[PDB]
């Protein structure tokens, strides 16, 4: 007359399924709790990092001119900045950058030279002068949307100079010299190798042609391929998948060995020859229907190289600034999903920070003793591409931290299984739930590795046709006790778990009950 | 017990049910009557002495409202003008046919079904007083004595009822519970009647 | 006992309870009442001596409050103003109707249903002496006797009730425990009533 | 640190029940060597609780294969240490009994 | 009421898993003892070689 259920069969965040038929350990509604091998885990807590922009932080990015160097650029209206040493700003173009640009620039990586492009301003590159400047032979009339990179070929982009912003692409480069754009770029002239191509299609090619060792591919609203093996006119215009179209610029595909693709319709994974949706029957519906984004853009996705996770920051209907305040998390190493809730945030990226006190040291002494070469610090994390989040409401940035505390306040956690498979247990170890038999609770006991307490709320419902109703039960510290007593009877069984704790480790649970009647209403 | 702790107890023991309060009520009421119909009768249901006024030239007498049975030790008594009377005796109707067409004070009483009968016909107006067990509702007592006395029996038996309608196994567990209580009740009743009387063989 | 140790014992025995102390209190009180309603009367329920005065020409005397059953080797006593007294006899109503109209000292009575009736009806006010068994809710001593003696029955029965409510098997086991304890206390009652009496015929 | 000990199901391999607290009976070890090895025994209240340690005297396998001790905890821990020329561990058996349920 | 467990299913040094759910013969914490086909083995002992720098 008892059922014990466990949470290490590694099911994902599964809200779209028929929630009553969910297998053991499946989650109905989640709040930023991480499903892991050992069990449910807390993935939260943030250290305060040393970077400081002292200005508007719309786009942030990490790059280095040499080993041991860490530089960052913060761009805003009229303004792009620097984050290095202890001084900022004064890298933006000569004039006021352009008319109140906001969340509409772009950043790309090509060799060691850093490149930035904006919708409203011509592309400027950074050189030894320290001032962003336009390309050498590119005529002034031009104005550009988005830029991209490829093998020794800079500016794999798709927008013309002006009056023709719709559907374009130009091989701006030639066989480039690593570290500088080609001395000329001429397309119509037959000096070397360059040209302009239509690439006919109904949709508008929007952003970079993505990645892949063998070749790079992308889409306007159906995927197109590029391969430079030919010699007559290099590259071969070709297409792959007509159906798939992409919704947003920053809805980018990942740099992982596999490609993580988000579309208007579904979420698909492929590498050029075979395709499949990453989660069709599990995640597709909730991701889109959580809200009509209604601000389609500003939805961006990054990677987490350290742990096999990828985060898609998405707006909440409740959210009104258009900021995501929420993020979809999927594990690429194993097919499990998770969902998070966070403070309002604007943009995010990964990188490293090495800051420490430097020029104020005590002994003016001679150069026969060791500096230690700027010794100490996250020397370990230099390999670790820790993420950096441009939180909307803080001047200083932060980075993730195992101890689930934001700065000094703590972040919430909620665990919800709307209904449980409870009832007759058949020949197989796993039970099957009988709807017809109404049932009474006896007791609850939880398997936890931590020591911090967690609160528990209990839900009840009359019939499946009826909705859900809520009740709260006082928490219990696991150190002294493992069980709680309550008496109730309903149609289906609901418990709601909330935790304000440093660490949460859920393993399994057991429920005692008895068949004492049948279904009425 | 206040007719409210009963429904609370029913919910609590039944499994903390919430929204059946109307049902609980209907049932508790259905129950008290059933137990009342039962063949055993407890001790709190004897009415205060009630009397009836009889008109002359009529033999049959209407039974009291909601009557159940007479009192083993009490009998119809007639109170004359002087205030004194005599105890009337009962016999089967057959044995009482003989006094038909005769004159005098009443003497014999017979049950019939719904009507008592007086064969020595009282030629004038008359009255008698009785002691009888009566249905619970009829009794004046401000409140139901069943509520006060053996409230446990009541709790158990109704629980059985709903549970029978719920086709659950433990209907019997409760039924059996009612029985122990019922037996005990009879013991109390029998224990109390003879508490301090001394008998002699004459 | 002190009503606290009992509660913590109930919590510990039935599985290390934490928060059901409110249900513990509600259902525990209920237990004392239920047991009192049952056919048995333990010794420590016995009330102290009682007296009452009744007016003239009123042969009806209502039952004392909280009454259950009189004391067997005790009987109704009539106390006169001169300090002299007497013990009235008990008979069924029927035997005692005859005296209807005999004036003088009271001599007899009947239990009837809720009221005492004395057929030798005095013409003045008069005082009576009485002894009986009363509920603990209605006795004038400061503490509830039941907790002190027979705690175990009280511990078990509330638990039996508490455990039977959640539909758990051990209900039969706890009920058996309570039954054994009740048989024990029933033996102990006779252990005291006839503790050191000496008897001889006449 | 902990052993899968408890109900043994239809399959030969057992499955451990956390709810039932259990008492030790005895230990016996399968070893091919002849050199002795020391044994330490660990106990813990609940899974939420940490681990605590106790030591038992070693036994030379030549004459005896069993050791006797009495204890009860939440989960069962044994710690094995050996200062020996050669150590050959093969298998072991644990005797026990279900004598209550989980408290803390 | 007894369980016999064996150590030749050849599980590795497995500290990262949920240690309670480890299969039969799995090791929680190890000290230089070699898991082999026949069972746990000692892999240690050193001869003194003739080299000298």
């Amino acid at each position: 007359m008892e059922v014990t259920h466990k949470q290490f069969d590694l099911s994902g965040f599964l809200p779209d399924q028929a929630p009553d038929t969910l297998k053991s350990g499946a989650i109905s509604r989640g709040f930023n709790v991480k499903p892991t091998i050992l069990g449910w885990e807390k993935s939260g807590g943030f250290r305060e990092t040393n970077t400081a922009p002292t200005n508007e932080k719309d786009f942030i990015f990490f790059w280095s001119p040499a080993i041991g160097d860490n530089r960052w650029f913060s761009g805003g209206d009229k303004t792009v900045q620097q984050v290095e040493g202890n001084v900022v700003s004064d890298v933006s173009r000569t004039g006021g950058y352009t008319a109140a640009a906001a969340a509409r620039w772009n950043a790309v990586n090509f060799n060691g030279v850093l490149l930035m492009n904006n919708e409203l301003d011509s592309p400027q590159y950074l050189a030894a002068s320290g001032k962003l400047e336009d390309f050498p032979n590119l005529p002034s009339n031009v104005r550009f949307r988005t830029v991209a990179v490829y093998k020794n070929f800079i500016l794999g982009l798709g927008v013309n100079f002006g009056s023709g912003f719709l559907d374009d692409e130009i091989y701006w480069s030639h066989q480039a010299d690593p570290g500088t754009m080609p001395p000329n770029w001429d397309y119509a002239n037959a000096a070397s190798d360059s040209g302009r191509t239509p690439l006919p299609s109904e949709g508008y090619c929007v952003t970079s042609e993505e990645l892949g060792s063998m070749n790079i591919v992308y889409k306007s609203d159906s995927i197109w391929t590029m391969q430079l093996i030919g010699g007559q006119w290099i590259f071969r215009f070709e297409n792959k998948f007509p159906g798939q179209g992409i919704l947003n610029k920053k809805s980018v595909v990942s740099f992982e060995g596999k490609h993580f693709v988000v579309t208007q319709k579904d979420i698909i994974v492929h590498d050029g020859y075979q395709v499949r949706s990453v989660a069709d029957k599990r995640v597709r519906n909730f991701f889109f229907t959580d809200m009509n984004s209604d601000y389609f853009e500003r939805v961006f996705v990054v990677k987490d190289p350290r742990v096999a996770e990828v985060y898609v920051f998405y707006p909440s209907k409740n959210s009104v600034d258009g900021l995501c305040d929420r993020a979809l998390v999927w594990n690429w190493r194993d097919d499990v999903w998770s969902l998070l809730n966070l403070r309002p945030l604007k943009h995010a990226a990964y990188g490293y920070e090495i800051t420490g006190v430097s020029i104020t040291w005590d002994n003016f002494v001679g150069g026969w003793e060791s500096t230690g070469l700027w010794q100490a610090d996250e020397d370990v994390a230099k390999y670790a591409p820790v993420l950096h989040y441009s939180f909307r409401d803080v001047p200083k940035l932060l980075a993730p931290t195992p101890q689930a505390l934001f700065i000094d306040e703590e972040i919430e956690a909620v665990w919800e299984r709307e209904d449980i498979v409870i009832g007759s247990i058949s020949r197989d170890g796993v039970p099957y739930q009988d709807y017809e038999r109404n049932k009474s609770v006896s007791s609850i006991s939880f398997d936890v590795d931590t020591t911090e307490p967690f609160d528990v709320y209990i839900g009840y419902k009359g019939s499946l046709e009826d909705s859900v109703e809520w009740e709260f039960a006082g928490t219990v510290n696991p150190m002294e006790d493992k069980r709680l007593f309550c008496l109730l009877t309903a149609g289906l069984f609901s418990m709601r778990i909330i935790s304000k704790a440093q660490t949460f480790i859920l393993r399994s649970y057991k429920i005692t009950y008895e068949f004492a009647g049948e279904m009425w209403a | 017990m206040d007719k409210a702790t009963l429904v609370k107890t029913i919910a609590y023991r039944m499994g903390n049910v919430k929204g059946q309060d109307t049902a609980i009520d209907f049932e508790l009421a259905l129950s008290i009557e059933r137990l009342e119909g039962q063949e055993f009768v407890p001790w709190f249901l004897l009415s205060e002495n009630n009397f009836f006024e009889g008109t002359a030239q009529e033999n049959r007498i209407p039974v009291p409202r909601g009557f159940i049975r007479e009192y083993e030790e009490g009998s119809l008594y007639l109170r004359r003008v002087a205030g004194t009377g005599k105890c009337l005796i009962k016999k089967s109707q057959d044995q009482l046919l003989k006094y038909e067409g005769m004159t005098g004070e009443p003497s014999h009483y017979s049950l019939t079904n719904q009507y008592f009968r007086i064969y020595p016909v009282p030629q004038e107006d008359f009255k008698v007083e009785l002691l009888f067990y009566r249905k619970s509702s009829t009794l004046n007592v401000e409140d139901n004595p069943w509520y006060e006395y053996a409230a446990e029996l009541l709790v158990a038996e109704t629980i059985w009822a709903m549970l029978s309608a719920r086709r659950d196994k433990m209907a019997d567990y409760w039924k059996s519970v009612a029985a122990d209580q019922m037996r005990r009740l009879t013991i109390l009743d029998a224990e109390r009647r003879l508490a301090n009387q001394e008998i002699f063989m004459g």
